[PDB]
Parts: structure tokens; sequence; C-alpha cells
């Protein structure tokens, strides 16, 4: 029967676009969770109640390593709420932040658990992600990847099927979206390139804060390859961010599987990725769980029809 | 210090 009185309110961990996250205790079973809460009334105003749908129904059907759980969705009259799992060791942008850059070996394993549970949402659940980005991704108590927030999801994607909607993080555009065309799951690679250059470049590949110069760059311009790069790495940069999809590593009908077998994953063994058996190469060192040393200081430091139904929003695991 | 992006939906 779950409502807001189940859970103590502990920390903020984050706050934005996507409305506010909070680290919370569910008082009957005394376990954490990472509760998400929109106001019913925002999502009204942005026409996008299709979007917490859709991230809802994305959450309750994937099962994956490297996707944040859903223990409850449950709504109020003012609220909608979405207890997740709660991913320990913090936002991999506070990490990248810190540290400027990544090894190799580091962005490698993440990458690899990022490939994992993007071929899992396209070739078994047929949902193309549409908004990786750095800002999407947790990090577990133990070091693995986690990704988040499924709203710009696409859903019932198969093969080659393509969307129009135009929609993202604007440094992280594919060309093809820019570029008013119709689009498949290729994107998604796009997006991993962008986070992949990210991490073993110390900067996104295409960078201004005005867009109009910023599209154009994605457009028009080939990516830079600092010097510390091995040749697997600039290879692999280079093929995800073909700007033709079609050329595009993972661009073809075999999709994940060409950038598993790349050069770059040489001898990282697919299937021990998925059942964890890969060391992370960073153990978060957390000191109890309610512990936030990796979460960003402006946040943890803080603490009518409008307002509608949402229809079967209301749910509870049980595998 | 990068600053964070923000997702759009048009
Ligand atoms: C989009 C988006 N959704 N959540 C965030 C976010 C931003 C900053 C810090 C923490 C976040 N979320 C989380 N932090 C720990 N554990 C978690 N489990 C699920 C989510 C989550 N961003």
């Amino acid at each position: 029967r779950v409502t807001m009185n189940e859970f103590e309110y502990l920390k903020l961990l984050g706050k934005g676009t996507f409305g506010k996250v909070i680290l919370v205790k569910e008082k009957a079973t005394g376990r954490y969770y990472a509760m998400k809460i929109l106001k019913k009334e925002v999502i009204v105003a942005k026409d996008e109640v299709a979007h917490t749908l859709t991230e809802n129904r994305v959450l309750q059907n994937s099962r994956h390593p490297f996707l944040t759980a859903l223990k409850y969705s449950f709504q109020t009259h003012d609220r909608l709420c979405f207890v997740m799992e709660y991913a320990n060791g913090g936002e991999l942008f506070f990490h990248l932040s810190r540290e400027r850059v990544f090894s190799e070996d580091r962005a490698r394993f993440y990458g690899a658990e990022i490939v994992s549970a993007l071929d899992y949402l396209h070739s078994e659940k047929n949902v193309v992600y549409r908004d990786l980005k750095l800002e999407n991704l947790m990090l577990d108590k133990d070091g693995h990847i986690k990704i988040t927030d499924f709203g710009l999801c696409k859903e019932g994607i198969k093969d080659g099927a393509t969307m129009k909607t135009f929609c993202g993080t604007p440094e992280y555009l594919a060309p093809e979206v820019l570029e008013d065309n119709d689009y498949g799951r290729a994107v998604d690679w796009w997006g991993l390139g962008v986070v992949m250059y990210e991490m073993m470049c110390g900067r996104l590949p295409f960078y201004n804060q005005d867009h109009e110069k910023l599209f154009e760059l994605i457009l028009m311009e080939e990516i830079r390859f600092p010097r510390t790069l091995g040749p697997e790495a600039k290879s692999l940069l280079s093929g995800l961010l073909k700007k033709d999809p079609k050329q595009r590593l993972g661009g073809g009908s075999e999709d994940a599987k060409e950038i598993m077998q790349h050069r770059f994953f040489a001898g990282i063994v697919w299937q021990h990725v998925y059942e964890k058996k890969l060391s992370p190469p960073f153990k978060p060192q957390v000191t109890s769980e309610t512990d936030t040393r990796y979460f960003d200081e402006e946040f943890t430091a803080q603490m009518s029809e409008r307002r509608p139904h949402f229809p079967q929003f209301d749910y509870s695991a049980s595998s | 210090g990068r600053p964070r992006t923000t997702s759009f939906a048009e």
C-alpha cells in the first residue's frame, strides 16, 4: 500500500530538470533507496506525461545489472515518486570532475558495462535510450555502472525501425538527429562515443555554449585526438563518432556486437562483464550506507486537472 | 569544472 509516510527523508543527492532525488529509508525494512520525486504540475505544464509513463514502463520491464532497479512507483495528489535502488558510489560526473580523465582501463570497464546494458535495452526490450550522458551514469557500492533516467527512451523499436522526436541533450545529439532525418538505434552508439571520449580525453568532443555553433561543430568537424590516446582507443572513438549512422560502429544489423568485437575491448569477456566477475578499477570508499562523499555538495548540503491521476502508475516489484 | 547539461524534448 506505499505512500510518502513509509520513508524517512535523509539527504538531497541531486536536483534539476529531472525533479529531485533523495536518499530515503524504508520504515518497515530499514532499507535505503533513491527516491526521484516529480511534481505533477511541471509535468503537465511541459506536455510530457508521456515521458513519465515511458519511464515507469521501461523501469518495470528491465532487469539488468547496469540499469537502476525500481522497487516502487507511487503517486500522491501532488507528486509522482520512483523509489529506485540506491547507487552508493555516486555520479560519474562527480568522479570525472575530480580526476579530469580516466585511464584507458577504467574507461574500458565502464564502457563495457554501458554496452552490456544498451545491448540489453536494444535487443531484449526493443528500447532506444536516447539520452546517454555522463550525468545519467551512477556507480554502486562495488563500482559498477548504473544507468538511470528513462523518460526520453523510445519503446517498440526493433531492427532499423526509426524515430523523429527531436530530443536528448544538446551536447550529445547525433548528427543524423541534428539533420532532421529519421533516426534509429545507432544514436545510442554515438552517445557512447561522446561519453567514452569524455572519459579518456577530458573534454566533450564538441563544445560551444552557443548551440548554433555547437550544432555546426557536431555536423561539420572531425574530432581531435589527444596524443595520449592509444591506437585502439583512437579507433573506437573514431568509429563510434562516424557522423553517418550507416558507417558508425554498432550501426549495421549486428548493433552492439560490432562494438564488442572491436579491438579496444579485446580480452574483455562479455559474459563475465554481465555476471560482474571483473574487478571494478575503483571501489567506492563508503563508510556506511548513509555516507555521501561521492555526491555533489550544492545538494548534500541543502538538506485542478494540472494535478491529475496518472492511471496504473503505482507499482511494487516481485520477480 | 564542466557545467551540467540539460536534457530537453521538443
Ligand atoms: C537524471 C537523474 N536521475 N537521478 C540523477 C542523480 C543526479 C545526481 C545525483 C544522484 C542522482 N541519482 C541517483 N543517485 C543515487 N542512486 C540512485 N539510484 C537511482 C538514481 C540515483 N539524475
